């Protein structure tokens, strides 16, 4: 459920013609279910963000609040960046994730999907500017 | 004048004499008031001698009526203390004085 | 005038379990006897003189809270009224200490021990130095309350109780006719160490603490049976209740073995009753009639409505089915009736309930009260114990039963708990975890940071919590949200300043409303930042944490982690104060801003003195309880100067408020309940060469006259509330050295003394003292108007009234601190720093 289901959203991001498909349905049945799926998608999916709780990947997905296609999620891969700071990345990212790491994220391919994750998250945030 | 009121631990018998150097660790206090003094918050315990006029008289006749490893609550009247005009800053005058003692006297 | 300052060892006190005073009844035999072991080696620790001493309590002392009191330091015992103390020469009440004398006049050295001989017939107690007798005693005082086995202690004392029951190694006899714990000592319970108004515990993972409990019964301590014209057909049918009953014990007499014979024998186990209800002895017919009647006689004071009802279960009762081994050397079978579908309801088996709670106390009126069996007894049958009320319920139970098979048919306050307020909070995504222990009444929630006591909690604007023992939430009034809690129960709760949101949670999972709304408090104002708050109704506890670790959290893993929602306490070093509410009512100054109660500073004109009066909302406001009123300057006596207090109220009265010649800083004050008139009102005046109060009034009775530094209670009657008298003695007892001490309210009862039945106004006029001006009140307090004879009002003064509540802060560390007779330690020590005011005289 963290590897799939975006694919959901992304379908749900494009086609308000499917934004009509659930109108018709529902009234035979807005705050639809659509976008209202992935809610505990979103609390638990990202749980593995990077070093499981330590949120470079915050910084990453500011990188990528641009609506940034896959390729330039593939390249802004290539170019990475995190932090260490002693400040709140301590007790909330650091000293509960690599507690938290049963298994910790290492390699590039983990800050990739983690930012694929961060670009989900940036659309996600588009459609909820558009629910508020 | 000087009327004393004794929990008597200690021998009872080893009054501090005279040319002696008795070794108190004291606390004051007044009359219906408050603490003025005690030697257990500076951790010195007061090593002074008798019949010399250096504490006041009142504490000195205490000091006579006692003995080694006692305890008293000494009145002190003030004519025989500072009371007339009193330690200016830290006692008005008419004071009638109070003091816990606890002491060995090394002579 | 100023600020003073020094450190006190933080004192303490404990109790085991017992509880023992007097009430128009049962009474345990009154008497009881003390021993206590002690070793210490700590007459002095680093600091200061080390304090032991010990004496009762009518559960109203209260004096741990520990911190600050009326004297220097919220100190242990025999500082006020509700209790007594007392260390060698000493008579303990209200930080007055004057002292007596006995053999061997020396402190609480160790290996000592004492006893304690309790009086009430004429309240009188004294104790005993180790085996030597106390030239001294208290007497005379109140009696509204169980008295308690106390000793206040400070640190690095160890010391040891003994009981009597079962390891009590007794050196010393009782006094005579003392009991040393047999009739009935915790009777539906056990025994234990419980420390007076212990509102926090030491807890296993985090500390417990906890709100009040309920008062142990200090009246209702005596049960009572319910106080009666029979029908006739009732009159009738007691004979077959008789004869079903018969039976019935007939049954649980042989099923023992217990056969019958004309002769009552132990050993062939007889019990010459086992015939017919009319074949029975004439006396004893009369008995077991009197129990089928009084069955009834219990059952017709609950509205029922009774009668031959059916007449159709009477052809279908059905006997149940009993073997020759039951039939018995009598002839008399006992032939119950088969019940085996006559069932009532659950309901009224509390009735039967209360008819075996009656029966426990005409027990008691027949045994204890009038004859007081001077030997092995029960006790209150409210609280006696579950085996006897079970027993004498359910022997009844089936009586009611038998009449349904014959077709007669029938029918003090609560705690708050808050942060203080430098941990404000204005922005952000924030978390706390709370636990609830028990699931009665207590409530959780963020808060502004000015929560008024003496209100509960969520009645006002300045509060949005969750009150899960309903499944409510609570914003100026209840309203309903989320499902209730159990025991155990991790409630999470969350806040967003950034969105203006509230989100509790609740062992994991976030609480949904009626209209499926995320936990709605929306559009929640700033304001002033916010504060998280709990609060314990009487017998609650739960503990909780403010992320002071992460890893404490129990779950923490849901809602916020992932979810910028923070811990509170993440950056310390150190945790939260934890301010918390208060019990006693101190004194506070008139808030201008108040409904319905408004002042006058009355400025002195030519012809009168100034005033101060009073001024009520006389419409639909609160007219509410007899709010006692201080006034600001006190007024120690020399050392004596009046010699007694005297009242006339135009005239010479009745003298004699009690005269003490020491220092004794007095105030005048009132009580007063609004009569919807204007309000009785507080002049100042020289009578010609003294002082005199004279307090202006049209309306009602309200009682002034003045009263100490330490008045503090609240409410529920003007007068009877000081209690305490010197009772100081000689080896002969022929020290006559007395005096009715503790003038609390040293003042008029007046509504007995003027005025059966008219509307004029009244005036009074206490003393003031008798100086040089050949004068006024004003003079002397201020010592620079002294020689100044006018009557003054200097803004100084601000009258007060008693709140009942006010609040008050945790200290941040606590004491440490078992068997033969329950031993207790302490060995580390502790203190803090406290100020104090010289005009108020409290810490």
């Amino acid at each position: 459920e963290i590897f799939i289901y975006w694919s959901k959203s992304h379908n749900f991001k494009r086609e308000e013609q499917n934004f009509v498909v659930q109108n018709e349905i529902n009234n035979m049945s807005v705050a639809t279910l659509k976008k209202m799926l992935p809610i505990g998608l979103n609390m638990c999916a990202p749980t593995d963000q990077d070093l499981i709780m330590l949120a470079k990947t915050r910084y990453a997905l500011k990188d990528t609040d641009e609506e940034v296609r896959e390729f330039l999620q593939n390249n802004l891969h290539l170019q990475g960046k995190v932090e260490g700071s002693p400040s709140l990345r301590w007790q909330m990212a650091l000293y509960r994730g690599l507690p938290g790491r049963e298994e910790d994220a290492d390699d590039p391919e983990k800050i990739v999907r983690r930012v694929q994750e961060v670009s989900a998250v940036l659309y996600h945030l588009e459609q909820t500017e558009h629910p508020y | 004048g000087v009327e004393i009121e004794t929990i008597s631990p200690g021998d009872g018998r080893t009054f501090p004499k005279k040319g002696q150097t008795c070794v108190v660790h004291y606390t004051g206090m007044l009359q219906n008031g408050k603490k003025f003094d005690s030697s257990r918050d500076r951790n010195k315990p007061f090593k002074f001698r008798i019949g010399k006029q250096e504490v006041i008289k009142g504490f000195e006749e205490g000091a006579a009526q006692m003995s080694l490893g006692q305890r008293a609550k000494l009145t002190c009247t003030p004519d025989v203390a500072y009371g007339a005009t009193g330690h200016p800053g830290v006692i008005p005058p008419n004071a009638t004085l109070i003091f816990d003692v606890e002491l060995l006297n090394l002579e | 005038l100023l600020l003073q300052t020094n450190l006190i060892n933080y004192v303490t006190s404990i109790r085991p379990n017992i509880f023992v005073g007097r009430a128009e009844g049962s009474t345990q035999y009154g008497k009881w006897y003390f021993e206590v072991m002690v070793d210490e080696v700590v007459p002095f620790l680093t600091a200061q003189a080390t304090h032991l001493r010990v004496g009762w309590a009518l559960t109203e002392g209260y004096s741990p809270y520990p911190g600050g009191g009326e004297g220097w330091g919220g100190n242990g015992v025999g500082d006020d009224l509700y209790s007594y103390g007392f260390d060698g020469l000493h008579l303990w009440t209200g930080h007055v200490a004057r002292p007596v004398t006995s053999p061997g006049q020396h402190l609480l050295a160790p290996e000592d021990v004492v006893s304690c001989c309790l009086d009430l017939s004429v309240p009188s107690i004294s104790f005993r130095i180790n085996g030597c007798p106390v030239q001294g005693v208290f007497e005379a005082f109140n009696l509204d309350g169980l008295f308690f086995p106390v000793v206040s202690f400070s640190a690095g004392v160890k010391v040891r109780f003994l009981l009597g029951g079962r390891h009590g190694e007794f050196k010393f006899l009782p006094p005579p006719g003392y009991a040393p714990c047999h009739e009935a000592v915790l009777p539906r319970e056990r025994l234990r160490l419980e420390p007076i108004k212990e509102y926090r515990r030491e807890g296993p993972r985090g500390p417990h603490l906890v709100g009040p409990s309920r008062c142990l019964s200090h009246t209702d301590f005596v049960p009572c049976p319910v106080d009666i014209v029979l029908p006739p057909h009732l009159e009738r049918i007691r004979e077959k209740l008789a004869e079903n009953i018969h039976e019935l014990w007939a049954l649980t007499r042989i099923e023992q073995g217990w056969t019958y014979g004309p002769v009552r024998d132990d050993n062939k186990r007889l019990h010459p009753c086992l015939v017919n209800f009319h074949s029975l002895p004439e006396p004893e017919r009369n008995y077991n009639l009197q129990m089928s009647g009084e069955t009834l006689k219990t059952l017709l004071a609950l509205g029922c409505h009774v009668g031959m009802a059916d007449e159709k279960a009477e052809d279908n009762l059905k006997k149940t089915k009993l073997p020759k081994t039951y039939m018995m050397s009598n002839g008399y079978k006992p032939a119950p009736l088969d019940l085996s579908h006559v069932r009532l309801t659950p309901a009224q088996t509390t009735l039967v309930d209360r008819l075996a709670e009656n029966g426990h106390n005409v027990w008691a009126r027949d045994r204890v009260a009038q004859g007081w069996s001077y030997s092995a007894r029960l006790v209150p049958y409210r609280l006696l114990d579950e085996a006897t009320k079970r027993s004498n319920r359910d022997s009844l139970c089936q009586a009611v039963r038998t009449l349904l098979g014959y077709g007669y048919n029938i029918e003090d306050r609560v705690r708050i708990f808050r942060a203080e307020k430098s941990y404000t909070v204005q922005s952000g995504r924030w978390y706390f975890e709370f636990e609830a222990v028990t699931t009665g009444e207590m409530r959780v929630g963020w808060a502004r940071p000015e929560l008024r006591p003496d209100v509960e909690l969520g009645a006002d604007e300045l509060a949005y919590v969750f009150n899960g023992h309903r499944g409510q939430r609570w914003h100026l009034g209840s309203e309903p949200f989320g499902r209730p809690w159990q025991s155990g129960d991790v409630v999470g709760c969350m806040i967003d300043l950034t969105e203006n949101t509230i989100i509790f949670t609740l062992n994991g999972e976030v609480l949904m409303s009626d209209s499926g709304s995320e936990t709605a408090f929306r559009e929640i104002e700033i304001g002033d930042g916010f504060l998280p708050v709990c609060s314990l109704g009487p017998g609650q506890v739960g503990h909780l944490n403010l992320g002071q670790d992460v890893s404490s959290l129990r779950f923490f893993a849901i809602c916020g982690l992932q979810e910028g929602f923070e811990p509170f306490a993440i950056n310390m070093q150190r945790p939260v104060t934890t301010w918390f509410s208060k019990s006693l009512p101190q004194f506070e100054p008139v808030p201008p801003e108040h409904p319905h109660y408004e002042v006058a500073r009355m400025d002195g004109t030519v012809d009168t003195p100034p005033c101060l009066r009073l001024a009520h909302r006389t419409w639909g406001s609160q007219n509410s309880l007899v709010e006692m009123l201080f006034l600001r300057l006190s007024l120690p006596v020399q050392f004596t100067t009046t010699y007694y207090y005297s009242v006339r109220v135009f005239a010479g009265q009745e003298p004699s408020c009690v005269w003490v010649g020491w220092v004794t800083p007095d105030y005048h004050q009132h009580d007063m309940n609004f009569d919807l008139s204007k309000v009785r009102a507080v002049t100042v005046t020289m009578g010609d060469e003294q002082g005199n109060v004279h307090s202006s009034l049209k309306c009602s009775n309200c009682y002034m006259v003045w009263g100490g530094d330490f008045v503090s209670p609240g409410q529920q009657g003007r007068i009877s509330h000081t209690d305490l008298v010197i009772g100081c003695l000689v080896d002969l007892a022929t020290g006559l050295m007395t005096f009715t001490a503790n003038g609390k309210e040293s003042n008029t009862f007046f509504q007995v003394e003027p005025n059966t039945k008219l509307f004029p106004a009244v005036f009074v006029l206490p003393t003031h003292q008798n100086v040089i001006q050949f004068m006024p009140l004003s003079a002397a307090m201020f010592l620079s108007e002294r020689k100044n004879p006018a009557p003054q009002c200097p803004p100084r003064l601000e009258v007060q009234m008693l709140m009942p509540v006010s609040w008050s802060r945790m200290p941040n560390h606590f004491l440490q601190v078992e068997r033969l007779g329950w031993a207790v330690q302490c060995q580390d020590p502790l203190t803090m720093m406290a100020l104090h005011i010289p005009e108020e005289n409290r810490c």
